[PDB]
């Protein structure tokens, strides 16, 4: 019972920050995943024409 | 709308003479302190009205503020309409 | 790609390397400032053609990004961050715990206090009767 | 011993404050700062980019950057 | 720049003054190096009202200027604006500052405006602390200008005396004052220069109380007049009875006996005569 | 250059709108074949 | 002291003098207090929480999307690179069968 | 500066670089892998622990707790709950490299 | 060899040791204490990061390394409480001494007054 009093005294303390950064932190957080998500489907594409390619080679 | 009538209407040299007359007969020192000072910040003050705001501080002894408000009328104003503050400060702090 | 030059703030399609560096450079870049500074743009070492080399993604083996946010590193990491505020929280509680403990031991005049307070009205007691 | 006396004047202090002792003991403010402050260091660390999307707002939509 | 100045008037004109405002951003990227183009904008940021960006201006002015050529009639002029918005916190630490990193030369801007800052709201110890640091500063002007102006160093050692400065600063000051010896070596330009010295063991005997160190003042003094052309017969009288003051009779009777026999003089006679009249 | 007059004097009075400042029809066809 | 000291008959006492049943009414109701401090943090705890949650559950829920199509984006570049080589080796054994045939 | 290590897959504080290879490693991992088999992970090119450059810039801040990571048994559930997933896919990964 | 920080109480990995001091730190936790109050812990004297010498230098089962975890953290917050709990005791027996010193200058000022009347009876 007095451990249990300090974890939720801490977690007080968590959320309280939280409340602060998390909707910040976490826009932030989006931002670089839809980089990387524009990155990789930059990569689709790229990869996807060169398949094409080899395929039009070989045709040729 | 920015009626011209109203809008002008607090630009009162006048009315702001009328007001600092009260509070010199009804306000105490430093309600009277702010109402001339604010009629400094408009730049509604003749020099005749700085050189009354300091016979007021003056006349109750606060002699220090007098000086400030012939300094402040010193900025307000420029030649040859200064030289009646300048000639009532430097006697003034002279004695 | 993904590396953002350190020195022009863009991203790279030519991310370089050298072993005095530590910023990202580009080889469009880094090989002019070779040719007019001979000098590395952020540790001021010597370049030269040879310290150069490039970084290359996708390759077979590399495994895949974790993107979930949460992983066994960053919990630990947490977990260990919340054990050195926790520590320090705690230092800083039995600092002021000794101190305040230390000051009320000294503090123990009771006893002694009552005996000079006994001795002080013995003496009015008979101050009081030899008027 | 030391005990007794440490006893009766503890007893003495818990009876003097025997309506306080229903409240949790407190957490110091000096010791609830210092758990945020090294909290805003070491997790929430990020805010950097917090001022620098301010940062942007600025030089975006504004003045002229040093020369 | 009368091109831009053009623009952004026409522009005012219609009173398009948002749009007038990106003439102005613009105006500074290209010609910002001159510093009145960055005050004209504030000054046209402020009378629209729009404050924020008067303040936004100034600062991003200092910061584009820099930290050490600091461009201080940007700073006076973000002093002087914050002044008119009555800030006034605000405009004495921007004047505060710029005296730190200015401090000799560029100041003579800064204390007028800062003077007349404080002569308002600064009355009973911000007046007085401007004044007398400017009154310093000043003093120091002329010692730098002409280190022979006797003048100078009296008013400025009256500066200091009224202020009680350190003892330490106030000894620097008297012996800065003293080491300019007349290049003439006719008593004619000395009869100023004398009362440096004895004002300076006045110091010492009065103020500082510091006996053992008068004597030195003395010594000194003595050790530098060209006796054997003209002496002070003040320095030998003032030597003499401040060794009565201590009670030394010995000291004070060689004192005298040395002056007349290096220079025999009416005055010294005089004054020991009385002195051994009295004894 | 980081700091030093923005961060030192003090802060003004208000964070209101003055201070927040931040710089402050046709016909359309008919669709296809309908 | 600290572990000597428990209230019992609304007074403080020493524990180990106590009634073996007054023992157990004062650890039990010992307990409880505690345990109230508990719940009233838990709730509190919960309620922040709470907010929390459907504040940032927009925010994650963009997040999960994401990660849904990155998962499936990048298995997709997985597939396609596998094919690309193949095909190119393909490409070089059907080159010999041009000469061949 | 935003890194991730080719090995684990997970961000690094601390990335490095081999001298024969364009790929990118978190230091202790690699290092164990070097220490085992000598050699470059994917360019299978003879490695050494010297021939290691360090990419010292600023590594990878922390990523935001879930809300249910503010409290110390909930890390401790999370963390639990993580390491079964990262044990199974472990474990499917030789179930796949047997089909 | 075991190696015993001086701010947790516990054995290191990374023993380092304080100039200003002498006393043996865990590296992390005494960046972490110089990041925050500038001082030596022990000493109080003025310390920073350049000052630390370093000092020189299996598992079991998951689920039972999560388990000594959730126990050992229990027993950290268990000491973490504890301490708030007999400081507000130290500040309550404090008070009390304090409030009994008080009363007593009260009563020998009291009693010293009094006992000036048998001089003047
Ligand atoms: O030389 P003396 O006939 O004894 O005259 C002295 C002497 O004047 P000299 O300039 O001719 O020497 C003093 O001058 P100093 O040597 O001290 O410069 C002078 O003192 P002041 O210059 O301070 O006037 C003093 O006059 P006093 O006693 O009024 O100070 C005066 O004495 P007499 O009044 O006897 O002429």
């Amino acid at each position: 019972a007095k451990a249990q009093n300090e974890h939720l005294l801490m977690r007080q303390i968590n959320l309280e920050l939280m409340d602060e950064y998390a909707a910040e932190s976490y826009l932030q957080r989006n931002k670089v995943m839809e980089d990387l998500l524009t990155h990789a489907e930059k990569e689709l594409r790229k990869t996807k024409e060169a398949v094409m390619e080899v395929h039009a080679n070989r045709k040729m | 709308n920015m009626q011209s009538v109203q809008a002008r209407v607090h630009r009162s040299p006048i009315l702001w003479a009328m007001y600092a007359d009260y509070e010199e007969c009804c306000g105490t020192v430093e309600s009277c302190r702010k109402v001339y000072d604010k009629m400094i910040e408009l730049r509604v003050a003749s020099p005749q009205m700085i050189m009354n705001y300091a016979m007021f501080l003056e006349e109750n002894e606060y002699f220090e503020l007098a000086f400030q408000a012939y300094e402040k009328g010193i900025a307000l104003f420029k030649w040859p309409g200064v030289f009646d503050i300048w000639n009532t400060y430097l006697v003034k702090f002279i004695k | 790609m993904s590396f953002v030059c350190g020195i022009s703030g863009e991203l790279t399609e030519d991310p370089v390397v050298s072993q005095v560096s530590g910023h990202i450079f580009d080889r469009r870049l880094i090989v002019k400032f070779i040719a007019e500074n001979g000098t590395d743009p952020i540790s001021h070492g010597e370049l030269s053609e040879d310290q150069l080399v490039s970084l290359k993604s996708g390759g077979t083996g590399s495994a895949p990004r974790n993107v979930s946010g949460t992983s066994i590193p960053s919990l630990l990491k947490m977990l260990q961050d919340e054990w050195d505020t926790v520590m320090l929280n705690s230092f800083s509680l039995r600092q002021q715990l000794q101190i305040a403990r230390q000051e009320l031991s000294h503090s123990l005049y009771q006893h002694d206090a009552a005996c000079r307070v006994i001795s002080r009205l013995s003496k009015e007691l008979t101050a009081a009767r030899e008027a | 011993a030391l005990l007794n006396q440490v006893f009766k004047s503890l007893k003495r202090a818990q009876d003097l404050f025997y309506h306080d002792y229903a409240q949790p003991p407190p957490m110091p403010e000096e010791n609830d700062s210092l758990i945020r402050s090294m909290k805003r260091k070491h997790e929430y660390g990020n805010v950097i980019k917090k001022v620098e999307e301010m940062k942007v707002r600025r030089e975006n939509e504004m003045l002229a950057l040093p020369t | 720049e009368q091109a831009w100045q053009t623009y952004i008037n026409f522009e005012l004109r219609y009173k398009e003054i948002d749009r007038a405002r990106s003439v102005y951003q613009r105006f500074l990227h290209v010609h910002g190096i001159n510093v009145q183009n960055w005050i004209k904008y504030a000054k046209f940021e402020e009378r629209n009202g729009y404050i924020g960006n008067a303040r936004a201006a100034y600062e991003k002015a200092m910061e584009y200027f820099g930290e050490e050529d600091i461009n201080e009639t940007v700073l006076v002029a973000f002093a002087l604006f914050e002044e008119r918005q009555k800030e006034h916190e605000r405009a004495r630490g921007i004047f505060k500052y710029g005296l730190d990193n200015l401090p000799s030369n560029r100041t003579e801007e800064i204390f007028k405006h800062y003077t007349q800052h404080e002569k308002k709201f600064g009355e009973r110890v911000g007046i007085e602390d401007v004044i007398i640091s400017k009154r310093k500063t000043q003093y120091e002007k002329m010692v730098e200008e002409n280190g022979y102006n006797y003048d100078a160093w009296f008013d400025y050692l009256r500066l200091l005396e009224n202020e009680e400065t350190d003892r330490e600063e106030v000894e620097d000051v008297y012996e800065r004052a003293i080491a300019n010896i007349p290049p003439h070596s006719e008593k004619r330009y000395w009869r100023r220069y004398i009362y440096l010295w004895i004002n300076y063991a006045l110091y010492e005997e009065l103020v500082a109380k510091d006996f053992d160190r008068a004597r030195q003042v003395y010594k000194a003094c003595i050790d530098i007049i060209p006796h054997k052309t003209f002496t002070f017969a003040k320095v030998w009288i003032m030597f003499a009875h401040f060794e009565i003051r201590q009670l030394d009779l010995n000291a004070a009777r060689k004192i005298m006996g040395v002056a007349i026999g290096k220079c025999p003089k009416d005055k010294l006679f005089r004054a020991y005569i009385d002195l051994e009249l009295q004894l | 250059m980081s700091m030093k007059l923005r961060d030192i004097l003090p802060a003004p009075v208000a964070a209101d709108e003055a201070a927040s400042q931040i710089r402050r029809v046709s016909k359309e066809p008919p669709p296809y074949g309908k | 002291c600290t572990s000597e000291i428990i209230l019992s008959k609304d007074k403080f006492t020493r524990i180990a003098i106590l009634p073996r049943e007054e023992q157990m009414k004062a650890l039990n109701d010992e307990f409880q207090m505690y345990r109230g401090w508990m719940n009233q943090r838990a709730k509190r705890a919960a309620k922040v929480e709470k907010k929390l949650r459907v504040k940032l559950g927009g925010y994650q829920a963009i997040h999960d999307k994401l990660c849904k199509k990155y998962q499936e984006v990048t298995t997709e570049i997985e597939m396609a690179n596998i094919e690309k080589k193949t095909f190119e080796r393909l490409g070089e054994h059907e080159l010999k069968a041009i000469n061949k045939r």
